[PDB]
Parts: C-alpha cells; structure tokens; sequence
RNA sequence: GGGG
DNA sequence: TATAATGGGAGTCTGATGCAGG
DNA sequence: CCTGCATCAGAGCCCAAAA
C-alpha cells in the first residue's frame, strides 16, 4: 500500500491491541566482584558485569522455581508452599539452568553467565543496592520493565481507547455486543493500535485540547477562530469541525 | 452514476455507522432530560448543523418557526453546557452525520428491489423515490446489537414502502 | 380504408 | 418490523437558424 | 471569417370516422 495524497494517516479498525503493562519490581543478583562495573543505575542496554571465565548463579534459598521469561534477559522466582522466598534477575549473557516448577537446594546452580552481561532492551534498573561478602557482591536492583499482552478485536467490537493511553486497573478498552467478550484492561499500562483495517488519509489539521472544546463537531471554521480550551487553541486552515 | 459514488460499506464500517446512530438517537433522549426541551427540537437543530445553512424550513410538528435566530439561540443553550453534559451534544452531532453516510450507501439496494416492482403504474423513479423513503424507515428503526447485515432489515422496509406508493398513488 |  | 439480498431495459423530408470548428 | 451541421417545427378543406 502506497499513499496518494498529503495529510493526516488514520487508523481506521485495529484487528489487535497490545498493551504493553507497567511492572515495577525488586529483584536480586549475585556476582563476582573482580567482574561487576559499579554503577548506581542501569540504563536498557548498558553493560552490568564482564566475567573471565564462566560463573554460576547460585540458589540462596530452597524451593520450587517459577520461570518468567522476557524477549531477552530472565526473571527466577522461588517459593516453599506458595510464598516466594526469592526473586532473581538473570541480565542477558545468562542461560538458565532450571525449568519452570523445578525443585532446588540452596547453592545448586540456576544459570551460567559467560562474557559480557547487560541489561535487557525492554528493562531498565532505577535504584541499585550493594553489599560486598567475601570474593562476591549482591545487587537488590529495583527493576522496571513492560510486559506485552494481546488482544483481538472482533468486527462487532470497537476500540473505545487512543494509540499511547494510561489505564488503570478495570479500564475498558474493548467494548462488544455482550457483556463478555468486552476487553477490561488487567492492570496499569499502555495502549498501542496494530493491523488497521485501512488506512484513511485525510487532509486535515489536528489541534490537540486538554480542556473542554467549545466547537461541536459539524462546525465550519476560518483561520483564526477560537477552536478550544478558552482561547487556547484556534484554527489554521479554512474548514469542517471534527471533534 | 450518483449512486456508484459512494462505496458500499464493510461488514466493520456498517456496524460503525449503525452504532453511531443508536447512541446518538439515546443522546438526544438524553440531551431533553438535562435541557429541558423536546426530543424532537433538539433532533432537528442537531440535524441542522450537520447538514449546512443550505436547508432551513419550519417542520411540520416543531413549536419554533426552525429558522437561523432559533437554531442559533438553541444551539447556544447547549454548547454552554458543563463538559460532562455537553459529551451528549458532541454525540448527537456524530449520530446524524453517520446517518447521513448509511443512507447514501445503501441506495443501490432500493434500485434492486424497485427494478422488479415495474410496470403497476409508478415510474421508475418514482419506485426509487418511495424505496428510498422506507430505507430512511429502516435506517432509524435498525437495533445492530442482533448482529443481523443491515441489507436483511432494510429490505422489508422498501418493500413496504414501494407496495404502499403503488397502492396509493 | 370510404365521398367530393 | 430482523438468514441475506447493494448500478435499468429499449426505437421521413423539407427549409430556417443558432452552434462549435478548419 | 466562413462553413458544415443539428435540432426544431412545418407539411389543404369538409363529410362519413363503424369505437
Ligand atoms: N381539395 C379537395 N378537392 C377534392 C377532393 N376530392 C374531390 N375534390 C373535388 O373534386 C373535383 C374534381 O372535379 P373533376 O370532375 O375532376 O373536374 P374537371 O376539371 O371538370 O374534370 P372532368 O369532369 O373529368 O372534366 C374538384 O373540384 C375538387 O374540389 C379532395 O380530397 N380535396
């Protein structure tokens, strides 16, 4: 598909949602010390440690493993009964070696680390906590990072949610003939629009307003009129009101 | 050649439209309640806006002769409207301007079931012309929620209407 | 279609 | 008032005048 | 400027005229 015309693109039916939730989480990891850059942040992507030789990552509680894989980089999570005793960060440069719902001992290996280990591209690490035992150091990272959901939409549904919006827990994105089948966002995060149904240009200014707009859509409008948010905001173009 | 301007509409773009339409015909109800005017006055001034200056008349029923100093002072009262209450305005609008898109896309409909009513004395056009008025029937007595094509619905409303002009006419 |  | 239905069928010869065209 | 060229409005009277 190849655009005729100058103007707006719009959207006009999203076949799949995709939000993208907000996670704040504390999580730990040990290194070597001969190996680990100090920093007292992570920005995506930067380097964390470069080991010499291969180290192995060792549990510091016994339990049962739950396995939360990212794109790239891992997430560890031990619990005895259902209480977690423990959360680890395996960074990228990390392979796991534990399946999910494994039973460990303290000081059985869970991942080896080889090389050079960063932070992964979609997980960023806010503040970072050390403390130095031994030959080894222990990071509490406080880690932030979004997980991706998806979610089709009907030809009898409609997305009532813009491209880049913040909900909250029990935000409706999708709404549909009956009550299921509606699209009830599951937690705080951000919204993103994919595979349209076409793509309708259209030759048109678009005037963004925080307020309330005091021109009701069908108005036509010249250069210089009041468009919304008191006097604020006003019009370019000479043209038909869509709000 | 008038009709093959319009492009028919997706099985997504006819649910949008007819959506449109409910919830706007729900906003009027509405938009009287808060206002404390009539349903049908609000109707026709909405319906004013979109549509342009070009059709201005008095309409068989309304209290106000429906003329710009009308439709100007009622149409004030509304857009001063708290932004909550005046959501319903902006609905209203949307409502008769997707109306307007139903309609025009499915004229070639009429002129399929009017082509075999001829001959019992209406002219072609003329059985177009009265299909045509039991589309706008349909188009304003449509529920989408049945999920039903809007083509099956329509379709008893223009026979209806294209039977009753040949009868009486 | 026929009369002048 | 609700499966879905979306673009039609059909018939000479004269002179005067106001019009798009080498 | 002039000429092809079309679109239009003309084409006798009276009587039976058996529909
Ligand atoms: N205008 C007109 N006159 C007709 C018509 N039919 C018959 N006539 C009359 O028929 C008459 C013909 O008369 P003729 O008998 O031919 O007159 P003629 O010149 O003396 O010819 P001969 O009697 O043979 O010598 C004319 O006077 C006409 O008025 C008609 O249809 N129209």
């Amino acid at each position: 598909v190849v655009s005729r015309l100058d103007g707006v693109a719009l959207y006009r039916f999203p076949r799949r949602v995709r939000v993208e939730y907000v996670k704040k989480e504390r999580a730990g990891l040990r290194l070597p010390l001969a190996a680990w850059v100090e920093k007292e942040a992570y920005k995506p992507g930067e380097i964390l440690a470069e080991l010499p030789e291969p180290y192995l990552f060792r549990a510091e509680e016994e339990g049962v493993v739950e396995l939360k894989e990212l794109e790239e980089g891992a997430f560890l999570v031990l619990r005895r009964e259902d209480e977690p005793v423990a959360t680890y960060f395996l960074p990228v440069g990390m392979t796991p070696l534990v399946v999910h719902g494994e039973i460990v001992e303290k000081g059985q290996p869970l991942a080896e680390a080889k090389g050079l280990l960063r932070m992964p591209r979609q997980v960023r690490a806010a503040q970072v906590e050390a403390e130095e035992e031994g030959e080894t150091v222990y990071l509490t990272l406080f880690l932030e990072w979004t997980e991706p959901k998806d979610y089709r939409v009907q030809p009898h549904m409609n997305v009532v949610v813009p491209e880049g919006a913040r909900v909250e827990a029990g935000d409706k994105i999708v709404a549909a003939i009956d009550p299921e089948e509606e699209v009830i966002a599951e937690a705080e995060g951000v919204v993103h629009l994919h595979e349209p149904a076409s793509i309708l240009v259209v030759k048109a200014r678009v005037y963004p307003f925080e307020d309330d707009v005091e021109v009701s859509t069908g108005d036509r409008v010249a250069p210089g009129d009041v468009l919304a948010d008191g006097g604020k905001v006003k019009s370019d173009v000479y043209g038909r009101v869509e709000v | 050649h008038e009709i093959g301007q319009v492009p028919l509409l997706t099985l997504e773009e006819e649910v949008e439209l007819a959506r449109k339409v409910e919830e706007g015909m729900e906003a009027i109800k509405k938009l009287s309640e808060i206002t404390g005017l009539d349903p049908d006055l609000i109707r026709e001034v909405v319906r004013a806006k979109i549509l342009g200056s070009a059709r201005v008349r008095h309409i068989p029923g309304l209290k106000e002769t429906l003329d710009p100093k009308t439709v100007e002072e009622i149409d004030q009262k509304l857009k001063s409207l708290p932004k909550e209450h005046k959501r319903y305005l902006h609905i209203a609008r949307e409502g008769e301007a997707a109306r307007q898109h139903l309609i025009e896309a499915n004229l070639r409909l009429v002129v399929s079931i009017a082509k075999k009513y001829t001959g019992r004395g209406l002219s072609f056009l003329d059985l177009i012309q009265e299909g045509n008025q039991g589309l706008i029937r349909a188009v304003e007595k449509f529920e989408y929620k049945r999920r039903f094509k809007f083509s099956t619905y329509a379709t008893w409303w223009i026979r209806q209407a294209i039977n009753r002009a040949i009868a009486d006419q």
